[PDB]
DNA sequence: TCGGATGTATATATCTGACACGTGCCTGGAGACTAGGGAGTAATCCCCTTGGCGGTTAAAACGCGGGGGACAGCGCGTACGTGCGTTTAAGCGGTGCTAGAGCTGTCTACGACCAATTGAGCGGCCTCGGCACCGGGATTCTCGA
DNA sequence: TCGAGAATCCCGGTGCCGAGGCCGCTCAATTGGTCGTAGACAGCTCTAGCACCGCTTAAACGCACGTACGCGCTGTCCCCCGCGTTTTAACCGCCAAGGGGATTACTCCCTAGTCTCCAGGCACGTGTCAGATATATACATCCGA
């Protein structure tokens, strides 16, 4: 039932813009905006310039296209899938023993963007205290993400809809990284054609070091039993 | 005392070119129309180079011509690349290109 | 004193693009370009004057050096501008 | 623990560095080891020499363009050989067709 | 051994400027050899011009004249 | 029913035309080609007997020096058969086109 | 149409002197094109020297000077 | 009597002709005295160095006269003469016999 | 008609000194004459450039020696400089 | 609620920066005048270039069998990509000393220049020998048994 | 593991045309002397090159991990090579017209050299807006008590 989404919107605090604890945060270290080379601009109808099966160097190099900086390309692009928030239909449903796993609504093809992972950005010296008080307050799950070698992403209090998805050893999704106006943003694509009624999962590859070893309930013939 | 460059209607000097022709030991005798003709040729080539350099500078929203703009203005023309074929321009770089068999 | 072409490139640049400037390294590159083209045309004209058993470099010799050194489209405009300058000087 | 789902595929960061160093124009070799190399190979021709700075900069600006043109022709040889990886036989082929050896 | 001063992420950086996606391991010694041969061929002519000019310092014009004899005209130092 | 394996006559011709030094392109078709592509620059010209020989020697030396590097490209491509992409590569590395 | 006068057994003999064991079928038109471009360049320079000399006969020395500009330096003809 | 500078310097190439070609070649205003002697010695050494290898090739091919084939062989078999004459086409000379190792069985 | 100057008899004398019994044809003599003229023009042009770079007017034997040292490769340049120095030393005394 | 410490940043007033403008000047460019030698022009001669025609045959053109190499696909496994912590030396300032580059004077010797001379080298005409050509026999490589 | 069959070299006879030697003839190399200035040498100045040292921090190195492509192997099919027959225009020999390249003599006018006059570009001080920087106080923005 889709009422669990409306309940989860009352559980945590949903956000639409990326926030930071400090203004100077670890970003892409060479900022001069490498632009594309395509000169097509179908401004009368629909811009078919920056799409798949083409020669978009910003798409092949995993670089976001900026509207007011990329000359000789146009004003709107189909590569712009983060600033326009061209998302997918989402429905948070129940599972057997995992919890509230996100199950897909319609047929999502291969290599297609679903939803952007958002949340707070924390520093490691603050992440130590976050680990300590989230361990002593006895929360049921963990909602963290690695961004760089010394900067993490928190999504417990302030998160998004992508914080619910479970782990499976036979996944159907993968995570890339993108440079969107000197910002390192996440994103979840699709491996194969996800059919109707399938839970979208991806590999965590978690490296835990605490005093608890969780278990998995995927039960597929490629699993191990532990989490990393 | 009218200068010879003002009589010819050019911007490059003519008596300096005549002195360099008399100094460099190219022949025994130098004519009178040769420095005017050579100054006109040098002025046309300099005007072409500076025109393409100004176009390459306006293509990046800049107000000053740099050796990168000179490199692009030389290498983006067909005849100027044939003239300056084996000439290296300092602080110029190369043309940005990526081969088609390298793209995934 | 030290002779160069630093003010004449200014005079050409203020006629081809009035609202712009140029640095010092680019001026050195332009001076090297003018000197190299001058030396190549002068050497080609000297060889063309030596091949015909003559001792005088003329506008015909410079025109032959230009037609031998510059490529197809550029040499025609160079000959046209030089002939116009010689005609204006002799008028 | 912290989940680590991301790892770049080989080729993306490579093409990003290709675009970076085809856009930027700067010095690519360190100045002091190049200067020590030039002084050591110039000791074998004349004892107790002395260098300016612009001469060493002219040597470095020549060597940069020479090596970049050599790697461009070598990459063309490697693409003609139906490969991506450059072998030293491509360098030998480029130097022999160019006329250097 | 100042030929080892041409480090491994410098020849790789030259190749990334040249448009190279993937590099083998036997490229670096060959690149050092080519650079050593080219620099010896230029330094020999530069020291020859310096010895002919009755000086003891190697100026930039000697390097420009040596590169002119090698067939590689350099703009920006005349 | 006596035939040779293909390659033996080819190596025999390689040895024969690397031993002998003579003209290979015929004189009158080359002279007609030179006059035809010389009509496009100046009408009513006149040629000597030695200028055509100098042009033929230069053309023969240029073509042999091109096919040597072309064969080296074909060997580097792990083939024996020469394809015109080897000609394009040999002319593009050298600095012609 | 005298470019077809460069016959198929002639380019084969030039390749046998060059050291070629096997020749494909698309080599001959490319060889004729390369020969046409080279001869147009050399004959253009020779006719330029002839028109500068105020004559009508293209001598061998004009051909030698045209090849000397290209960097060929033919010995044996003047 | 009246001696010559070629007999005075111990050379075979002429000195007055080289000095006249230096004075009439438009190279400089003033010409020294030891420069045509030095240049004639260099040209004589290069002529003897190439004719030694030409005569050795003519002896090795069981001939008497030197032809451009023997000149081509004498130039291309040496290293420094091939490095000097690297962009020179010698007429009626041909090429060197060379078959690659991947072509013959 | 008009006298045509060539280096035929001098190359013939050098050939008869370096080989007692060896002939030569006319085409090989023309190639030798063109080679002598080419090397003469190369060394003279390099010496003219050397005299122009140092703001001089006189081409002495030092400019010719430096032109030989720049133009001839390796071992051949050393023997050419040695033979030329021996010839200048013999011509001086 | 009360007391205390803090990022942002424009109001006011200042510190580089590499290029863009008022003057001093002195050294190189411009205006007549003369002489002479390189260059333009007409006539002539011949000799090399172009054109046509007939005979012979080496070489170009055209089919045809086949077999060997170019090309497409699959699998192995290693070696070259990305990342992280550690180490190391490249920039970047400040000071000091000096070999050697750059600029002036003196004048000695070295090369430009002209007249007379004559031995040296370019050109015409034999001439005999070395290489071009052809016939016969012995030697060496090829390929299906 | 080898005999027919096709190239290929050795040797001998014929022959023919071109490198070499000889001789006559202009002409530029040689010798002598005079004279103008190019640079060899000594001296003075002063300026970048070399050496050293402290601080900072960005680049290189070693190692772990992995996965994507270079290369070996197999099939297949197609197109280029060897060989035989047919055609065809290239090579040679020969003759004939003629047109422009080289030469010679005559005439002219273009430019090098000289002297005098003068003004234009090279240094040498001032002035920019872009890019920042030393007090400081409203506007919130948290951290104890
Ligand atoms: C979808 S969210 C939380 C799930 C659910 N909404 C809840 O409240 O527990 C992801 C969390 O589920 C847990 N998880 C992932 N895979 C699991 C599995 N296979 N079985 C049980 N829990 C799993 C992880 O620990 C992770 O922190
Ligand atoms: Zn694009
Ligand atoms: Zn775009
Ligand atoms: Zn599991």
């Amino acid at each position: 039932e889709p009422d669990l989404t409306e309940e989860a919107l009352t559980k945590f605090e949903n956000l639409d813009d990326c926030i930071y604890a400090n203004k100077r945060i670890g970003t892409f270290k060479n900022n001069d905006f490498m632009e594309c080379d395509c000169y097509e601009e179908f401004s009368d109808g629909v811009n078919h310039a920056c799409d798949e099966d083409s020669d978009c160097i910003n798409r092949l190099t995993l670089i976001e296209c900026v509207n007011d900086l990329c000359s000789s390309c146009g004003n709107d692009c189909q590569n712009q899938r983060f600033q326009k928030k061209q998302y997918a239909p989402i429905a948070i449903f129940k599972t057997k023993h995992k919890g509230y796993g996100v199950r897909a609504e319609q047929d999502i093809e291969a290599n297609q963007f679903i939803y952007e992972y958002k949340g707070e950005v924390i520093e490691e010296m603050e992440f130590r205290d976050r680990l300590i008080d989230y361990d002593q307050r006895h929360f049921k799950h963990f909602y963290f993400m690695m961004l760089q070698n010394g900067e993490f992403i928190d999504a417990t209090i302030k998160g998004s809809l992508a914080r619910f998805c479970n782990h499976s050893c036979s996944p159907n999704a993968y995570v890339n990284k993108w440079v969107v106006k000197d910002k390192l943003r996440m994103g979840i694509f699709a491996q194969r054609k996800i059919l109707k009624g399938e839970e979208i999962t991806f590999d965590y590859n978690v490296d835990r070091y605490g005093a608890q070893a969780q278990k998995c309930y995927c039960e597929e013939p490629n699993c191990i039993g532990f989490l990393g | 005392a009218k200068t010879r460059s003002s009589r010819a209607g050019l911007q490059f000097p003519v008596g300096r070119v005549h002195r360099l022709l008399r100094k460099g030991n190219y022949a025994e005798r130098v004519g009178a129309g040769a420095p005017v003709y050579l100054a006109a040729v040098l002025e046309y080539l300099t005007a072409e180079i500076l025109e393409l350099a100004g176009n390459a500078a306006r293509d990046n929203k800049k107000t000053r011509i740099i050796p990168r703009h000179l490199q692009l203005a030389v290498r983006n023309d067909e005849e100027l690349n044939k003239l300056l074929g084996r000439v290296t321009i300092a602080q110029g770089g190369v043309l940005p290109n990526i081969q088609s068999v390298l793209l995934p | 004193r030290k002779e160069s072409y630093a003010i004449y490139v200014y005079k050409v640049l203020k006629q081809v693009h009035p609202d712009t400037g140029i640095s010092s390294k680019a001026m050195s590159i332009m001076n090297s370009f003018v000197n190299d083209v001058f030396e190549r045309i002068a050497g080609e004209a000297s060889r063309l004057a030596h091949y015909n058993k003559r001792s005088t470099i003329t506008s015909r010799e410079i025109q032959t050096a230009v037609r031998l050194l510059l490529p197809g489209e550029l040499a025609k405009h160079a000959v046209s501008e030089g002939t116009k300058a010689v005609t204006k000087y002799t008028s | 623990g912290v989940m680590k789902p991301h790892r770049y595929r080989p080729g993306t960061v490579a093409l990003r560095e290709i675009r970076r160093y085809q856009k930027s124009t700067e010095l690519l070799i360190r100045k002091l080891p190049f200067q020590r190399l030039v002084r050591e190979i110039a000791q074998d021709f004349k004892t107790d020499l002395r260098f300016q700075s612009s001469a060493v900069m002219a040597l470095q600006e020549a060597s940069e363009a020479y090596l970049v043109a050599l790697f461009e022709d070598t990459n063309l040889c490697a693409i003609h050989a139906k490969r991506v990886t450059i072998m030293p036989k491509d360098i030998q082929l480029a130097r022999r067709i160019r006329g250097e050896r | 051994d100042n030929i080892q001063g041409i480090t491994k992420p410098a020849i790789r950086r030259l190749a990334r400027r040249g448009g190279v996606k993937r590099i083998s391991g036997l490229i670096y010694e060959e690149t050092r050899g080519v650079l050593k041969v080219f620099l010896e061929n230029v330094i020999r002519d530069a020291v020859t011009y310096t010895e002919h000019a009755k000086r003891k310092t190697v100026t930039a014009m000697d390097v420009v004249y040596a590169l002119k004899r090698q067939g590689r005209t350099l703009y920006g130092f005349g």
